[PDB]
């Protein structure tokens, strides 16, 4: 009688052989887009502002330091633990991203390219996604697996190690993935979910420069720029390139933060959420579901410091006070001060996101702290409140797409790369900077009237294309990403590759600490705070095949 | 012969115990201590809280007092309470119950008939339970001693509305000061930076519709046939069919901070399951004369099939169960659905044999198989022997006397685990397209807006990985040896026994998580490894009579057990999983034996924490961690076996007592000298050991050591857990010995002569409690502690019933 116990079929599944027939595979592969707008959480954004309150940029937020108590210990370096959830979790999730990347390669590879003319094109974009999720996992930790053999069995998972590449060698894998995607991607995507081939570029040139900022020994700090990691960063970042594309600047900062202009030229690469498209809420972006205004009810995270406040003021020459800008803090009526802030920072006496009928004040309705984290706003991740767009499920979000790759940052890096050669070309490093700079000065559009109604008197002025010193043009192309990139959690990660992360962080914490209470106790620990730890629920579960951060163990 | 059986039952039930929470009062001072030990000005709370306070001539801080204004709130919408939110959602308990059968038998064929009622207001409020029953069972003799066939019929009707998903655990973290209703008496809530969570109370009042409908009807019927003498099988059939049916009403609301906008919704749901059994078995006998058998061979097929669907709907214009259907939606809309199934066949066997009722055996193989499994392991075979020896009998220890019986067991018995997740051996792959709620985020969907249009319409979907597959999984298989002595003393009132088992598994199924890397859906049920499970048990009891007619019974029970985990795949030891917590594999232990750090109390003195080991986070107040390394520093290879789930001993006791008409019966269990571990102390001895800040806390936190209290256990109160306090430690572990009174019922019995009077044969009141007293041991924190994961007991049960039977 055995004709009995095959009669019943797994119902609603495809179960594993099937998955790899082909007709499955165009799913696979939005699957793998999908997941990075509908795989993050709350406290584990794949935008990384959760990590980026180390910086000198914001403040964790929300009722006091006793609510998400993990991230304050973060926010200070002090009481991090190598098995705090937070951390085992964004390994965890970053990982799940790779998996579906994975799979979509594990069938793409196995397919006709007679029957699919677009073979390469849709694995440029699974190893593009690849790319993406070991960046960030480099980023946050150093010492990553390199989870890269589409054809790994579910055994081989158990032997894998993240000491098997050096930290050059890791850095070049993450490279490898990026390079193919340019060399196979196509000059437009008519969908723009898609990266482009410069989209694959820029982030071939990202890697190549924290790859150039060596941390070649066995602790964080620098062991030397590599040129030719530069040269790279030069090359993949040629204007040729980007005018194959359609990208550049806005005419208007603003815009690259507002649902009505989601995708414009400046947008390289978005994660694309969406409302009204069939899912229980909306494809929103959960992500910033702490950072939304208390005026909302909850829960007011991610406030930006003062110390990112001031670093907006300007001399009377239009420039940025290099040397002397948080002596006082900003000052409305007396200072002239960079456009740019008002796009970032709502500050009290203000509007919200341009809607004057919401104006930002000093009480329970805009600090959920009573003041203990300050009474500022993010802007960028957040909308107007009459935004037809906004939705409350468990917590508030918008479909405002999340970038990750701003034109900017294309300019800014290849100025970078520049100033680092000294090859003379450091005016061309300059006059990057200043387009960049130039736009931010007449991006007044939204804000015009803001001289008469509040008497701020905006000043930015472009630097003269002269000779400058190679220790001078880094000054001012760390400033133009200090106030290109405020609240986007960039800021940390950049002292980390500039390595300056203990000398810059530290001195945060003595100035600020007079003006958060929170800051008092607090204080970096070189050679083993430049990243988190690697998740002991992870080195536990490898059997000795992990190996710790330095100054972890 | 016609038998009517009547019963009746009420019951209270009353929770007698939690725990003690924070006051509104209390929760300021807690928040001051933690504010002015840290050296943060105790004022710039974000409460609200007003301060007076000021030091104590030694120098430390002391509070003088507590003002709050008479609403938290910047608009006065919202007041300050000294909220019993336990006691709100609390209710006494009453059961009510009724049985009433009828028996008809002839010597021809038989019919019995029941009829019963239970209902049950539940000790939460604003959830209830009730359910009639009637039972149909008869047989028909259609030859004379040859041939019947048979039936048995139970049907079922149940309606119940039930809890949400720890209310009362919400109704514990949810600050006293929070009204349960605002001012102008609607429902009230949080405001500003007092933690986002719902009152309970409102919570309870939303879901009071939400109720659902259970139905059931099983039985089986069959025909056994004798042929000749001592010989007969019989075939049976039965079936097992229940069907659930709710509406689940989302309403809109808005108190306070916790919003809803203003969303409304109904979902329909459905669910369906269908069991059905057919068997067929052949019994021979024999007896000549000094000789006994029993063979018996038999065969039975199971199958089970179930499936569950819903629809939901959102945007009522009328906020009632009577309109709020899924047709008078006028919003969005989802649906869900599902089945999955499995069967089983089982060949088997049975012998029985006898002496001169001396030496006995019996010898039981089966053969089993699972729609669990692939087809190449699929079935898998158990035997069992066991032999025993009624040695009275024997024709020389006669004399003996005082002694009435003695026989001596002995089992050999392999066993089967099938239970697992009916697709298993599968790896899954599922179209979450993201139709489906999810808390925070973490939808894990397919679809994704491929062309940058913010949507406005379906978008594409994919698959996703829900497990991966074992195509090589198998059978679990328990071989328990057992062996024991039945005996019977001085005119059979000393009584007992004497066992000692073995159980051995082998090839143990749990579904393992994924390692990290392996990412998502990397979860699969594996076979790992065998465990050990060997002990004593002890049974003994006296009964007696007296004089002044007193009949009574006491019988006793003695257990204890050791258990050990012989073997596990590397990959499984190293990520816990069975114990030690990923810093220790756990063979040669305990199953369930955990691993943390070892805490040696509070430093008291800058000098205790300087002549101690390198500590993160130590300073005075903080808890001292030793240094098992003896290596200067505390890092994370400092730490031991320090939890051990199995009892030294275990031990029962049931006592029985007629006098005087009366009946008295008692029943105390109880073990001693057992670990437990818990997380309950997160909640009573810090103010910053959890995720979000500002829920209520315990009451003994309020007895933080400070300055102004040393010599305490408990360490400091601090806003952000700087010690890693947390951790997996010694002070997590406390001593759980106990005993408790079960059961205990008094009855009396009219005597016969005056029950007839009013015609009936057996009439029978009682009265009885479950869950009476406990006894803990002194180094408990309490709350029942054989659930100590638990903030609060089980509830008490008290009975008041008869038993008639005409
Ligand atoms: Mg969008
Ligand atoms: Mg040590
Ligand atoms: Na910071």
């Amino acid at each position: 009688c055995d004709d009995f116990l095959d009669r019943q079929v797994p119902q609603g599944i495809v179960t594993g052989d099937q998955i790899a027939s082909p007709e499955y595979v165009d799913n696979l592969v939005i699957s793998a887009y999908a997941i990075w707008a509908t795989g993050d959480d709350i406290n584990s954004s794949f935008s990384l502002w959760n990590y980026d309150v180390r910086s000198d940029d914001c403040y964790k937020g929300g009722s006091g330091t006793e609510d998400g108590g993990v991230f304050n210990a973060l926010e200070i370096s002090k009481g991090i633990n190598t098995t705090d959830w937070n951390i085992n979790d964004i390994w965890k999730r970053l990982y799940q991203c790779i998996t579906r990347a994975n799979t979509a390669l594990q069938s793409l590879d196995q397919m006709d390219e007679k029957t699919y003319p677009l073979k390469n094109q849709r694995i440029a974009e699974m190893r593009f996604l690849r790319g993406h999720a070991h960046f960030m996992l480099k980023q946050l930790f150093k010492k990553i697996v390199i989870v890269n053999d589409e054809n790994m069995e579910p055994d081989a998972y158990n032997e894998l190690s993240n000491t098997t590449y050096t930290n050059d060698e890791q850095w070049q894998k993450i490279a490898d993935d990026f390079q193919f995607a340019y060399d196979n991607l196509p000059e437009v995507q008519i969908e723009k979910g898609r990266p482009a081939q410069a989209a694959a570029a820029a982030y071939l040139a990202k890697t190549y420069l924290y790859k150039a900022y060596r941390q070649d020994g066995a602790d964080n700090a620098l062991t030397g720029i590599n040129e030719e990691d530069l040269k790279q960063v030069v090359k993949y970042t040629d204007p040729l390139i980007m005018a194959k594309g359609g990208y550049g600047l806005e005419t208007d900062y603003s815009m690259n933060f507002l649902p009505q202009y989601e995708n414009g030229a400046e947008s390289v690469w978005a994660i694309q959420y969406s409302i009204n498209d069939g899912t229980y809420n909306g494809n929103l972006n959960w992500g910033m579901g702490l950072t939304t205004p208390q005026i909302l009810g909850c829960c007011d995270f991610h406030k930006p410091s003062q110390n990112l406040v001031n670093a907006f003021k300007t001399d009377s020459q239009g420039k940025p006070l290099f040397s002397t800008y948080d002596n006082e803090n900003y000052e409305v009526a007396t200072d002239n001060v960079d456009p740019r802030l008002f796009h970032t920072v709502g500050m009290p006496g203000f509007p919200y996101k341009y809607n004057e009928g919401y104006i930002i004040q000093k009480n329970d309705d805009w600090s959920r702290s009573k003041g203990l984290y300050g009474y500022y706003v993010s802007l960028k991740e957040n909308v107007d409140p009459d935004c037809d767009c906004l939705k409350k499920g468990s917590y508030w979000a918008s479909s405002l797409n999340h970038i990750v790759i701003r034109y900017a940052d294309v300019l800014l890096m290849r100025a970078e790369a520049l100033i680092q050669l000294n090859d003379g070309r450091i005016t061309d490093a300059i006059s990057l900077i200043n387009e960049v700079r130039s736009r931010a000065a007449g991006s007044t559009m939204l804000i015009f009237n803001y001289k008469e109604d509040y008497g701020v008197n905006f000043k930015v002025t472009p630097y003269d294309l002269k000779a400058y010193a190679q220790d001078e043009a880094m000054k001012m192309l760390k400033w133009e990403r200090r106030v290109e990139f405020g609240m986007e959690s960039s800021r940390f990660f950049d002292l980390v590759r500039w390595g300056e992360a203990k000398d810059v962080i530290n001195a945060y914490y003595v100035t600020e600490a007079s003006r958060c209470s929170i800051y008092k106790n607090a204080g970096f620990t070189e050679n083993k705070n430049e990243y988190l730890p690697v998740p002991f629920e992870q080195i536990s579960a490898s059997n000795g095949n992990y190996t710790q951060n330095f100054g972890w163990h | 012969q016609i038998k009517i059986n009547f019963d009746a039952s009420v019951s209270a039930s009353m929770y007698q115990s939690k725990m003690n929470v924070l006051n509104t009062e209390q929760y300021g001072r807690a928040m001051w201590q933690a504010y002015v030990n840290d050296g943060e000005n105790p004022n710039g709370n974000a409460l609200g809280y007003a301060y007076n306070w000021g030091y104590n001539a030694d120098g430390n801080p002391v509070l003088y007092g507590m003002t709050l204004s008479k609403y938290l709130d910047s608009k006065n919408t919202m007041p300050v309470a000294d909220t019993d939110w336990f006691d709100e959602i609390t209710r006494t308990g009453v059961i009510q119950q009724y049985n009433l059968s009828v028996s008809n038998g002839s010597e021809k064929g038989s019919s019995f008939f029941s009829l019963g009622y239970y209902k049950n207001l539940g000790v939460i409020k604003d959830t209830d339970f009730d359910r009639f029953s009637a039972r149909m069972n008869s047989d028909y003799k259609l030859i004379d001693d040859i041939l019947t066939i048979g039936q048995h019929f139970t049907l079922n009707r149940t309606s119940e509305v039930q809890a949400p998903g720890g209310i009362i655990e919400t109704a514990l973290d949810i600050p006293s000061a929070i009204p349960v209703y605002a001012s102008d008496g609607s429902w009230g809530g949080p405001v500003g930076g007092w933690p986002d969570r719902r009152n309970p109370r409102a919570v309870l009042e939303y879901n009071k519709d939400n109720r659902y409908t259970y139905w059931r009807m099983f039985g089986d019927a069959y025909v056994n046939l004798t042929p000749f003498k001592g010989f007969n099988l019989r075939s049976t059939f039965g079936l097992d069919y229940a069907n659930k049916q709710a509406r689940y009403f989302t309403y809109p609301y808005q108190e306070g901070t916790q919003t809803n906008n203003g969303k409304s919704a109904v979902e329909a749901k459905q669910e369906h399951w269908t069991k059905w059994m057919w068997n067929a078995i052949a019994t021979y006998q024999l007896e000549v004369g000094k000789h006994r058998g029993d063979v018996m061979i038999g065969m039975e097929l199971n199958r089970e099939d179930d499936s569950h669907f819903s629809g939901y709907k959102e945007d009522f214009s009328i906020l009632t169960p009577d309109y709020m259907w899924p047709d008078a939606g006028s919003g969005t809309a989802q649906a869900y659905g599902a089945g999955e199934g499995y069967s089983l066949v089982s060949f088997f066997g049975k012998m029985n044999y006898s002496y001169a009722d001396r030496y006995l055996l019996s010898l039981t193989l089966r053969r089993d198989g699972s729609s669990r499994f692939g087809k190449n392991h699929r079935y898998a075979t158990f035997p069992s022997v066991s032999l025993g020896w009624r040695i009275t009998q024997e024709n020389f220890m006669k004399e003996l006397t005082w002694l009435d019986d003695l026989k001596l067991r002995a089992s050999w018995g392999q066993t089967g685990n099938q239970e697992i997740s009916n697709l298993a051996r599968y790896t899954i792959y599922a179209p979450n397209y993201g139709t489906t709620d999810s808390f925070g985020g973490q939808s894990y969907g397919t679809a994704y807006d491929i062309t940058g249009s913010n949507g406005g319409g379906v978008l594409p979907s994919g698959f996703k990985r829900n497990q991966i597959g074992n195509d090589n999984i198998k059978w679990e298989t328990t071989t328990q040896t057992n062996v024991g002595i039945d005996f019977s003393l001085f005119k059979q009132s000393l009584y007992g026994s004497l066992e000692y088992y073995y159980k051995k598994a082998t090839d143990i199924l749990t579904e393992m998580a994924g390692v990290g890397v392996l990412g998502e859906g990397g979860s699969r049920w594996i076979n790992s490894g065998a465990m050990k499970n060997q002990g004593f048990e002890f049974n003994l009891g006296y009964r007696n009579k007296t004089a002044f007619g007193l009949t009574y019974d006491l019988n006793g029970n003695i257990s204890t057990y050791r258990n050990e985990i012989l073997e596990l795949p590397e990959t499984v030891a190293a990520n816990g999983k069975f114990g030690g917590n990923g810093v220790k594999s756990v063979v040669g232990h305990t199953y369930g034996a955990q691993v943390g750090y070892i805490a040696d109390g509070i430093f008291k003195s800058q000098d205790e924490v300087d002549n101690h080991a390198t500590q993160e986070g130590a300073a005075v107040g903080r808890i001292r961690y030793r240094d098992i390394d003896h290596n200067g520093v505390i890092d994370e290879r400092d730490q031991n076996w320090i939890y051990d789930p199995t009892p030294s001993f275990s031990y029962g006791l049931n006592i029985y007592l007629e006098y005087k008409n009366f009946d008295l019966t008692m029943f105390w269990q109880g073990v001693q000298g057992v670990d437990i571990i818990s997380d309950v102390k997160k909640k009573s001895d810090f103010w910053s050991a959890s995720n979000v800040g500002f829920l209520n806390k315990g009451t003994r936190l309020l007895n933080a050591w400070s300055p102004t209290n040393p010599n305490s256990d408990i360490p400091a109160l601090t806003r952000s857990d700087t010690n890693n306090e947390q951790r997996v430690s010694t002070y997590f572990v406390e001593n759980g010995s106990f005993l408790k009174l079960r059961n205990i019922q008094l009855g009396y019995t009219v005597p016969a002569v005056i029950s007839k009077k009013m015609r009936m044969d057996r009439l029978r009141f009682y009265c009885s409690a479950q869950n009476l007293l406990t006894i803990k041991s002194k180094n408990f924190t309490g709350e029942d502690p054989e659930n100590p994961n638990f903030s609060y007991p089980i509830p008490v049960n008290i009975t008041f019933g008869l038993n008639i039977g005409f």
